[PDB]
RNA sequence: AAACUCCAUAUAUAUAAUUUUAAUUAUAUAUAAUUUUAUAUUAUUUAAUAUAAAGAAAGGAAUUAAGACAAAUCAUAAUGAUCCUUAUAAUAUGGGUAAUAGACGUGCUAUAAUAAAAUGAUAAUAAAAUUAUAUAAAAUAUAUUUAAUUAUAUUUAAUUAAUAAUAUAAAACAUUUUAAUUUUUAAUAUAUUUUUUUAUUAUAAAUAUGAAUUAUAAUCUGAAAUUCGAUUAUAUGAAA
RNA sequence: AUAUAUUUUAGUAAUAGAUAAAAAUAUGUACAGUAAAAUUGUAAGGAAAACAAUAAUAACUUUCUC
């Protein structure tokens, strides 16, 4: 069927492919991802103060 | 591609183990006897039924004698050779030999003899015939702790068992034991309900001990018991023979390694260790009577240890361990060995021995038909190198020349 | 000199001036043994004809000089 | 004669449903030549690592700052610098 | 039958014999230094051997560089002579006899099995 | 051609203060045989066979003519002719003569039990020959817990030799072991085959043959061992 | 730590993006995008394998900020 070298290329196929070794999808509650958009927002925003402060030095 | 029938095995082993002493002529011999010595004292004589018996466990009839000749095993009795040694061996104060000679002269056949004595004359014989098995690595072994030697518990129970058969019972039962033993059971039955077996003082039998049946690091335990009593009892004599003795003197160190790889000395296992105890003296039995009667054998090497025990040379000190073992020689002389040469036979023995052949027809036709019989004799002695028993017996049969 | 004792084999060479500045020695040794003092030294063994360079590594360490300059050359048979 | 792996049918993933290729990584510790540790995300599992020739041991990287092994055991009650200078004549060459 | 670190055994092979014939690392030397490690009887046969021998002796051999690793140096050191523009290792490469011999005639051999991956 | 010759043989004589001893020898000189005699049985006085009595009496080496093969050699050496004379003459450093597809001779080692391996110190039994460009004994040390063996190192005792050393000859013969071989082992009993027997249980085409090939470590010679030498050890264990 | 039973995993295989000029379904429809050449480079790579880069932001919307 196949050679040795052919499973171990195979195998190197495999530890690059997404093939049964992935999680499930992370859902989210509506509270939860109120909460997780208000983090990201906020670290947005820091993010583009911090580039202004930089850019205007 | 091989029947139960037909003969597998080499020359000397088939002359051993195929029983082609079968086809054999009866022969009405006399029976050997040491208080009617006077009567067969230069015959050939058949052993007694008992002696046989015993002589067979004990292991005294060896492979590459000619025991296959004849119905069974036989010797002559002769005056300067056998019947001087029992002589000695009756009077001597300290009763310990080791019968040295020539190479197939009779040193087996004379312990043979010494064996079949001490059976007429109700005694126990610890028989120890080729020491090789047990000095020579090819059987377990184990370092005991209580005991400070490596102990080979296969050979230790194979001579227990031989000093229990060898031996009549009634003789062996006689003796009430010393101490009280306990051992480890290994019976197939009562193995869970008697996880010990205990041997009481008085109640008890040397004979019951001997039957005790352990695991085999306690089986060491088991043979220096059984010694102890030996050595303490003084009701019957105890023959202690060790035969191919050379062998031992020899081979000072085992093929046996310890747990760094090298040799164990002789005197650091069990059985070497009582050997050489018993031989000096030591393990002192209680009764007169009790000898140790010790054998070389030409097949095994020769060195300066054994010349230098015996009043034969002098000791030098610079020859190797390996030619010369001074431990041995100290041992030897402590306890006080009395050589004792075996003696090439005489014309008249030859004849002797010639005549009984013929009797038994194992003598060829081109020396029987045609031929005076004192010139045969005479050229019979000539080539056994002037009366070398066994050279005689393959001159006469194995020549085919 | 092989036997441990009494190596190992040296011989004169131009290797300080080497040291200092990048010039190779051309050796006509084959039996020096390289030594520690000499790894990243340009050397030019001689191969019989024709000088050979080589930049001794520290693998080298133990060799000698010549067994890196091969003398004959690669066999092959004119299949007429 | 040309050497392959033959393709089995591709499965079909769905518009939207598109996953994006997180692969396992662990926190591996670099300590360099010199005791600078330094972390990186790392797909083999070592959780630390030390390395012998780095750019904090190179030349190139700070110009201002096992034959050779064997042949120092034997050859080590000699001693085998003043060696050098006895045997370094430049004439020959 | 009696099985040891993957290397089955025929009964009635004495063991250190037995050990030096299929452990690539060992020879007889080291096959009796084993036995005596352990505490076999020499020729002591390989049915004898109960479990917990042929444990201490499978753990032994481990301990021992023998078997794959062993092969994988004489391959190592092959692969570093080739490395370096070495003639032991050029003759390695060609298949040719390494060891300062004649290939005028017979050469067989060398040409057989003096590959750089040597061992099999 | 044979014979005389040499070696070897048998005998005699001489010599050797029988510590240079081996007199069971060595070496000079002889003698000895290409053996002799007789009775018979076949073929024609003789010649082969047989028998007998007398003897130690039986080999090997050197010598290979004339001619021939335009056999081999100008690379042992020499010489004719011819060609080279800053080169075809002379010296050094390295390399080569040891390259490897197939092929061809000679050998060596093998493919195991009428045959291989361990062992054998009052050291089983030889001959011939070498040792001042040397032979190297005993003994110590390491490989190696005993020691022996084998191999090196350490250091030179003896003798330049019938005196000492190379050198305890080896097969032989003897005990032990030996896979293929459940033709064995080991647990039990068993017994007048006990280094063994029987019973019942478990023991399931290259080895415990061979030594090519290779890896690493040491040693030896030499100033130097890479191409390109010889040992020892630990592994490797083709083919057959 | 280990034994048995009952399960669960390991068949290890590529696209992860509405993919966009390597090759492959050549007719429908829906959605989306832009090619090529030449030039400058880069491990084997060379005139010729692959990958990268190579026109202009006025005005507008949102976001942060002086
Ligand atoms: N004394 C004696 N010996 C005999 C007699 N019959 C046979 N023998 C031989 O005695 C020999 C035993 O001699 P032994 O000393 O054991 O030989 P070793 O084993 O080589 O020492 C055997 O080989 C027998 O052939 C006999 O009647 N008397
Ligand atoms: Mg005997
Ligand atoms: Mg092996
Ligand atoms: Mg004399
Ligand atoms: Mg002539
Ligand atoms: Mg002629
Ligand atoms: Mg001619
Ligand atoms: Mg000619
Ligand atoms: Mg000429
Ligand atoms: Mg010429
Ligand atoms: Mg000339
Ligand atoms: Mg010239
Ligand atoms: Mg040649
Ligand atoms: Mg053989
Ligand atoms: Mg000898
Ligand atoms: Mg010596
Ligand atoms: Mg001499
Ligand atoms: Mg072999
Ligand atoms: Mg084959």
């Amino acid at each position: 069927s196949l050679s040795p070298l052919a499973q171990r290329v195979v195998t190197q196929l495999s530890v690059m492919s997404a093939s049964r070794k992935q999680p499930k999808l992370l859902k989210l509650a509506r509270e939860d991802l109120i909460k997780h958009q208000t983090i990201e927002k906020c670290w947005s925003i820091y993010q583009q103060q911090q580039r202004e402060r930089r850019n205007l030095q | 591609r091989v029947t139960p029938g037909s003969l597998y095995k080499n020359w000397t082993n088939t002359t051993h183990t195929a029983q082609l002493q079968q086809t054999a002529v009866p022969l009405a011999l006399p029976i050997f006897n040491f208080d009617d010595i006077s009567k067969t004292l230069n015959k050939v004589v058949s052993y007694s039924n008992k002696q046989y018996k015993s002589l067979h466990h004990l292991g005294s009839f060896k492979k590459s004698q000619f025991n296959e000749l004849f119905q069974k095993p036989v010797c002559l009795v002769r005056e300067d050779a056998t019947n001087s040694f029992l002589k000695k061996l009756v009077s001597h104060p300290v009763k310990k030999f080791i019968i040295t000679g020539e190479p197939g002269v009779g040193k087996t056949v004379l312990l043979s003899q010494a064996h079949a004595y001490a059976v007429d004359s109700k005694q126990i014989i610890i028989n120890i015939s080729y020491p090789e098995l047990f000095l020579n690595g090819r059987n377990d072994f184990s370092y005991d702790d209580d005991l400070k030697l490596f102990i080979q518990p296969m050979y230790l129970k194979k001579l227990i068992r031989k000093i229990l058969k060898a031996n009549d019972p009634a003789l062996l039962k006689s003796i009430e034991l010393s101490k009280d033993y306990k051992f480890s059971n290994a019976n197939p039955k009562n193995a869970s309900v008697k996880p010990f077996v205990t041997l009481n003082k008085t109640k008890n039998t040397v004979l019951d001990l001997l039957s005790v049946m352990t695991h085999p690091h306690n089986r060491g335990k088991l043979m220096k018991a059984i010694i102890d009593e030996l050595s303490v009892q003084s009701k019957v004599p105890i023959m202690f023979t060790v035969d191919n003795f050379s062998k031992v003197l020899t081979t000072a160190y085992s093929a046996y390694r310890n747990t760094e790889n090298k040799q164990i000395y002789s005197l650091d296992l069990q059985m070497g260790k009582l050997m050489m105890d018993i031989i000096s003296g030591e393990t002192k039995f209680a009764n007169g009577e009790s000898s140790t009667i010790l054998a070389i054998s030409g097949v095994d090497r020769t060195n300066k240890t054994l010349p230098v025990a015996l009043g034969k040379i002098p000791v030098d000190p610079y020859v190797t361990r390996y030619h010369y073992e001074p431990k041995f020689v100290e041992l030897l002389q402590k306890g006080n060995v009395t050589e004792f040469e075996v003696p090439k036979l005489n014309k008249q023995e030859v004849n002797e021995l010639i005549d009984y052949y013929k009797q038994s027809n194992v003598l060829l036709d081109k020396d029987i038909t045609g031929k005076k019989w004192e010139n045969l004799i005479d050229e019979k002695y000539f080539l056994s190198g002037n009366g070398n028993p066994r050279e005689l017996l393959k001159s006469l049969v194995l020549s085919h020349r | 000199s092989r036997s441990v004792w009494k190596g190992p084999n040296i011989v004169p060479l131009p290797i300080r001036e080497a040291m200092t500045k990048g010039t190779p020695i051309r050796t006509n040794a084959r039996a020096a043994t390289i030594l520690p003092q000499f790894v990243g030294l340009k050397f030019q063994i001689h191969n019989g004809k024709e000088y050979v360079p080589i930049e001794i590594s520290e693998d080298m360490v133990g060799h000698k000089l010549g067994e890196f300059a091969p003398t004959r050359k690669r066999f092959s048979y004119t299949q007429t | 004669t040309r050497i392959t792996l033959p393709r089995r049918p591709a499965k079909k993933i769905q518009l939207g449903k598109s996953r994006p290729a997180i692969y396992h990584q662990f926190n591996v510790k670099m300590e360099l030549s010199d005791g600078s540790v330094v972390i990186r995300r790392s797909q083999y599992p070592k959780g630390e690592i030390r390395l012998i020739q780095d750019q904090r041991n190179n030349p190139l990287w700070n110009p201002s700052r096992g034959s050779l092994d064997r042949f120092n055991k034997r050859y080590s009650s000699l001693f085998s610098t003043v060696e050098l200078s006895e045997e370094n004549k430049k004439k020959t060459q | 039958v009696v099985h040891i670190l993957g290397k089955g055994f025929k009964g009635k092979e004495v063991i250190k014999i037995a050990l030096a014939s299929k452990f690539y690392g060992i020879g007889k030397t080291t096959a009796e230094k084993i036995c005596s490690k352990l505490g076999f009887y020499p020729w002591m046969r390989m049915h004898q051997l109960s479990e917990p021998q042929i444990m201490s002796i499978a753990s032994e051999l481990s301990t021992m560089t023998i078997e794959g690793d062993a092969r994988a140096i004489v391959k190592d050191n092959i692969a570093l002579k080739r490395k370096i523009g070495s003639y032991s290792g050029m003759r390695h490469t060609l298949h040719l006899p390494v060891r300062g011999q004649h290939t005028r005639n017979n050469a067989k051999t060398a040409r057989k099995l003096n590959k750089i991956d040597r061992r099999g």
